[PDB]
RNA sequence: GGGGCUCUCGCUUCUGGCGCCAAGCGCCCGGCCGCGCGCCGGCCGGGCGCGACCCGCUCCGGGGACAGUGCCAGGUGGGG
RNA sequence: GCCCUCGGCCGAUCGAAAGGGAGUCGGGUUCAGAUCCCCGAAUCCGGAGUGGCGGAGAUGGGCGCCGCGAGGCGUCCAGUG
């Protein structure tokens, strides 16, 4: 009603040979740096190639629910950092001086970290639950653990993120963590984790041994193959019946 | 929903560059200027041509350091003779020394300046 | 120079930025200055079209 | 009406012109007086989205387990 | 200082005292120098934040009034020749 008559639409059509193209998204068509290209092509290669089951088993990781409750339990058993170890030591020194002395005070259960520390616990049957990161980039430090945990009978699970395990032990990255003995109020929670872990990893280790990975072609290759499969099936169906 | 790439070229992103904040000076103290004004002016020329310049063109002829330029010669003559100069012409002699023809300002006379300098 | 075939200087519009692109086509016989040449899948059969 | 069904899943050919840095629409965020009852009277600025469809794993295309490369074996080798 | 936006000489650098390359001429002067010194006429490039002076932009019409008229006041509209 009061709109100024001078205003009007000025549409530009972007057909071929007409008004120049708008500045649209070209992320798909970007000359990327070589380090970005290398890591993206490495991901595709793991999808193309036959991935042996010893390497493919780490693709099967814990679900988001179970990972949360596992880390939630594991947070109650974090190794103490440098600060409160000093406070524990300073309190021990003063308590020793006046006047208890030794006072072992039942050294609390703690989460054991490091691939070398955990593998000795598994060999010694002293680990109750082993948690293995799925993205140990030099993937030889843990390819033997799932088989070692199976034989020794300790339940083991694979979790997403070596950084999450690292944050559990106040470090950048932790390859594996293990559950030694646990407090009584947490035994039920650990028991609720073990039988679910044990159903998904230890019980089906035989078909984990045979489950190869990768061997999936690119979407363009799949689409054109499917087009050809549909291409003749549209006349074979008419042929039959 | 806004991280867009309107160009098919990836360029190195601009990251801030800190200015140097050294924890110690590399040299303890700055070296004094060796080309001071006593080094710039070595000695004045007293040849027949030099005398001709003094009482014809109101010009003082000097032998100066080879690294001194016209601006430096101008300042050097100004402070240690308390005179004002109009222009400085410079050549390098075949013997390797640099010679400066310093023309004084009209209100200054090159004859009494040469008299009190001592090159009459 | 060194070539016994005329070269045709053809100016196109850049489809993505406001600029003029200059090409150096090999001149097919019969093309003249001021002629419009059309390049693409949908170009029609004429002397000079690509 | 119309869906499994096909091309399109398209905007440029008579001219020696011009063509970029968004119009428009929608949703908001600030300041102004102020109907002074709130989507509510109107004025200066700023942002986002659609305009410019969605998704995806190789930039696009052409070769390809060949070519090629490394090592050895036989032939040729007054080019040396 | 940071952020947004824009930004391909798409190649460092070197390579000509005969190629490209703004702008100095006349007279006088020395034993030996002059388009370089002196005299007199110019000229190119660069600089001026507080802006150095002028000139241009840029300074006209409409309506109400005062005023014999000329000329004045208020308001409105123009004005990148
Ligand atoms: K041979
Ligand atoms: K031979
Ligand atoms: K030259
Ligand atoms: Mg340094
Ligand atoms: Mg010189
Ligand atoms: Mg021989
Ligand atoms: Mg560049
Ligand atoms: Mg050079
Ligand atoms: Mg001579």
């Amino acid at each position: 009603k009061v709109v100024n008559p001078l205003f009007e639409k000025r549409p530009k059509n972007f057909g071929i040979g007409q008004d120049i193209q708008p500045k649209r998204d070209l992320t798909r068509f970007v000359k990327w740096p070589r380090y970005i290209r290398l890591q993206r092509q490495r991901a595709i290669l793991y999808k193309r190639l036959k991935v042996p089951p010893a390497i493919n088993q780490f693709t099967q990781a814990l679900d988001r629910q179970t990972a949360t409750q596992l880390l939630k339990l594991a947070h109650k058993y974090r190794p103490e950092t440098k600060q409160e170890k000093k406070q524990r030591l300073l309190a021990r020194a003063e308590k020793k001086a006046a006047g208890k002395g030794d006072v072992p005070t039942k050294r609390p259960p703690v989460l054991r970290a490091g691939v070398n520390t955990v593998t000795t616990l598994v060999e010694n049957k002293k680990a109750q639950l082993v948690v293995i990161a799925h993205d140990v980039d030099p993937i030889e430090l843990v390819v033997f653990l799932p088989a070692l945990c199976r034989k020794m009978g300790v339940p083991y699970c694979i979790i997403k993120g070596k950084a999450r395990l690292g944050r559990l032990v106040h470090r950048k990255t932790c390859t594996t963590v293990a559950f030694t003995q646990v407090n009584s109020e947490d035994k039920g929670a650990l028991a609720k984790l073990v039988e679910a872990i044990r159903t998904n990893y230890n019980d089906r280790y035989d078909e984990i041994r045979r489950h190869w990975g990768g061997n999936v072609l690119g979407p363009k290759s799949v689409a054109r193959i499917a087009k050809l499969e549909k291409a003749k099936a549209k006349e074979l169906a008419t042929k039959l019946g | 929903k806004k991280k867009i790439r309107t160009s098919p070229t990836f360029r190195r992103p601009k990251t801030l560059r800190l200015r140097r904040q050294p924890k110690y000076p590399r040299k303890s103290a700055p070296r004094r200027n060796k080309l001071d004004h006593y080094a710039i002016i070595k000695f004045p020329l007293t040849t027949e041509s030099a005398m001709k310049k003094i009482e014809d063109n109101n010009t003082l002829v000097f032998i100066v350091d080879v690294k001194a330029n016209k601006h430096q010669i101008k300042q050097a003559v100004k402070k240690l003779y308390d005179i004002d100069v109009a222009k400085v012409n410079t050549l390098i002699r075949p013997d390797g020394e640099k010679k400066a023809y310093v023309r004084l300002a009209p209100d200054y006379d090159a004859l009494d300046v040469a008299n009190k300098i001592g090159i009459i | 120079p060194g070539r016994g075939a005329p070269l045709a200087k053809v100016v196109f519009r850049d489809p993505y930025r406001f600029k003029k692109r200059t090409e150096l086509f090999i001149a097919a016989e019969g093309i003249h200055t001021g002629q419009f040449v059309y390049c693409g899948k949908k170009a029609q059969l004429n002397i000079g079209n690509v």
